[PDB]
């Protein structure tokens, strides 16, 4: 190898210097209307979930050039965020083939696209959990496009 | 390229997921105690922790824990290791010591260093010198009724034994044309 | 162990530890009762997580089994420690190979199943008589030995359903579970995964 | 989310000043659960980006410390050492310097007392301030004055 | 600049980089107290400027 130490330096460049949202006011707006707001972006996005997954992305990006991310909602009865309800960042692998974006979408950060379509690849095991979760039956087993090739003699 | 930073980002994540464990391990083995400050009677006591525990002990055998729901009252970080408290509240000391200029939140910051001192008796001279000055300048509760008495002892030479010198004469200055006025 | 973990993530790109629970008669943390946290060498073989969690954490991961291998003494240790069988010596998986000619090789291997489940509980509303008006809430899967000591003097005020998790370990063996379903203090699995360049490629954990 | 309203209020003949109430509407359903309650005045935040803070008061602690950097040696260097110290750790080994820094801005008047014994350190420092601390040469030039206007009642 | 705040902090930077610790730099300094971020963190400098 002599391109993948240019890789860990690169990521590890990127790592150095973490990023996130920061909500500021309007220019109309109350000079403490953004605090409440950002205090629950802070409690939501301090685990260990949203670092992992932006790190995930980040390295994609610096490998294969796409990353991507997923919000979701979810109840939590002890200690939630709000009104009984918590907000996680769980990461997406293999976001190239993974995520299919629309394509009419003419934006980096694809808000002009209209529909989205996520590939999930879990085992069986992970298949009884994902119909228990979504109220599904886990008889009938899906079936759907292979985002991913087997062009490695994986066992 | 330090070079192991990415391998020390994911140590401190490994830290983060071993400091939630270790949450929910004490949230539900440990007794965790809550603080309960109050101020009972007519606003006495003032604002003092309490430290409150419940047990309760089992008619048959052992006993089992009681802890609320309001547990998860600290999210999990990362900072460098230290064997005890005292040695985190030392190395706090010294990063505001380094973090202030040498003014008067010098030598208070000083005083608290020497107040989290080692075990030996070879700084207890020290340890008692810098109890006395904090007691003395009043940022400090005095617990122990020594420290009581070094605080009334303070409070009795501030008041009256420091006369303001220049203001006083001036106040006699006051007294002595006053009097003019009495004698016309 | 955290040495462990470092080297480890260092040259083979995963470690793991091991939380505890354990009871101290003499100088005890809280309750009669101190928290370690034991090493796991080689968890590469040794820490076996789910294939289904995307986390480099592990958190995502519903169950985890961790393959011991310990000489016939510890055989009788481990037997005596956790109320087992000595006669019938037990066996799993390999978790190693016999690439090098060592002159002996352990034998005696078994493994410990760690899961985690999710489901709401039934937690009772009391009122603290100390504090005043606390709306104390306890769970009853903890204190049903002392509902009824509570209840003297300790007001029930109300019911509720808390979601929470619980973990239970079950020793098991190629051929039979010599223990199943024992309740572990903790809400997440004690497991703490250390990973190096981790990732995933085609849906292959890769570190 | 339940996202509460700033409904600053000065009720009654002036009096109560201009404080925060952050008023929040909920209803609970009668049949089951709740439903919130939130009006279209939402999107008062416009995103930007930041450094990654794992908490509010780590955020607000980094603020101090640029503003710091940022300020000279004089009196707001005091100041923003103060409220540096106000938003201090969680340990006891700093609890005496939290109270001496609350104990110091309460006294200038710049913190608004809450607790009732915040409220009397600002009582102690008033009467101190007022009448104790006498200035020196003013009140020697008073005496001046009235000892020459004696002079011209004895004419 | 992302918005007004941010533009009137920018400009008082510059004017503070040029002008000296005189009367018109603690003038400037108050007035970028005055335009500081939302949270209450701040809100006491921000009341002092205020005041001041």
């Amino acid at each position: 190898d002599v391109v993948r130490p240019v890789v860990r330096k690169l990521v590890s460049e990127m790592r150095q210097n973490p990023i996130d949202v920061l909500y500021r006011p309007k220019d109309g707006a109350r000079p403490d209307a953004a605090d409440v707001l950002m205090g629950m972006y802070r409690t939501d996005m301090r685990h260990n979930t949203a670092k992992i997954a932006v790190n995930i992305a980040v390295r994609e990006q610096i490998e294969a050039g796409v990353g991507a991310w997923r919000l979701v909602t979810d109840y939590e009865d002890q200690s939630p965020t709000s009104n009984n309800q918590v907000i996680r960042r769980e990461p997406i692998h293999s976001a190239c083939s993974h995520v299919i974006w629309d394509s009419n979408s003419k934006l980096m950060d694809k808000s002009d696209a209209r529909h989205c379509t996520v590939i999930h690849s879990m085992s069986q095991n992970g298949w009884e959990d994902f119909a228990e979760k979504y109220d599904l039956d886990a008889d009938d087993i899906p079936s759907f496009q292979n985002p991913n090739d087997w062009v490695f003699p994986w066992l | 390229v330090l070079e192991t930073y990415v391998f020390q980002d994911n140590l401190a994540t490994a830290m983060r997921r071993d400091g939630e464990i270790y949450q929910s391990i004490v949230n539900d083995i440990y007794d965790v105690p809550r603080n309960v400050t109050i101020t009972l009677e007519d606003g006495s006591e003032k604002d003092v922790q309490l430290m409150a525990e419940v047990v309760d002990l089992a008619t048959g055998e052992k006993q089992v824990l009681n802890d609320i729901r309001g547990r998860y009252e600290c999210y999990t970080d990362v900072g460098p290791s230290f064997q005890s408290m005292k040695q985190q509240n030392r190395a706090e000391i010294l990063e505001l010591l380094g973090k202030t200029p040498q003014g008067t939140p010098e030598y208070q910051l000083l005083l608290l260093q020497y107040f989290t001192l080692l075990d030996g008796k070879g700084v207890e001279m020290m340890r008692d010198y810098a109890n006395k000055q904090l007691i003395q300048m009043g940022v400090k509760k005095p617990e122990t009724p020594e420290e009581q008495q070094w605080l009334v002892e303070a409070q009795q030479a501030k008041q009256g034994q420091q006369d303001p010198a220049m203001v006083q004469a001036q106040g006699v200055l006051l007294q002595g044309q006053a009097e003019l006025a009495k004698a016309q | 162990a955290v040495n462990i973990a470092v080297r480890e993530q260092i040259e083979a790109g995963v470690g793991a530890w091991r939380l505890v629970t354990d009871y101290e008669d003499q100088s005890p943390t809280s309750n009669n009762q101190v928290i370690r946290r034991e090493p796991i060498h080689s968890a590469c073989s040794h820490v076996i997580w789910d294939s289904n969690s995307k986390l480099m954490d592990k958190s995502d991961a519903r169950h985890c089994t961790v393959i011991h291998s310990m000489s016939q003494n510890g055989w009788e240790d481990f037997a005596e420690k956790y109320d087992l069988d000595a006669d019938d010596i037990p066996s799993f998986q390999n978790p190693n190979d016999w690439v090098f000619p060592w002159l002996t090789q352990d034998t005696i291997q078994i493994a410990e199943f760690y899961e985690v489940v999710e489901k709401k509980e039934t937690a009772f509303i009391y009122q603290d008589p100390v504090t005043g008006e606390p709306v104390s809430y306890f769970k009853r899967d903890i204190k049903d030995v002392i509902d009824d000591l509570a209840d003297s003097g300790f007001i029930k005020i109300a019911e509720r359903q808390i979601k929470r998790r619980r973990v239970y370990k079950s020793i098991i063996t190629c051929t039979a579970v010599l223990k199943d379903k024992q309740l572990i203090a903790g809400e997440h699995i004690p497991i703490v995964p250390v990973f190096g360049e981790w990732g995933f490629v085609e849906d292959k954990e890769v570190y």
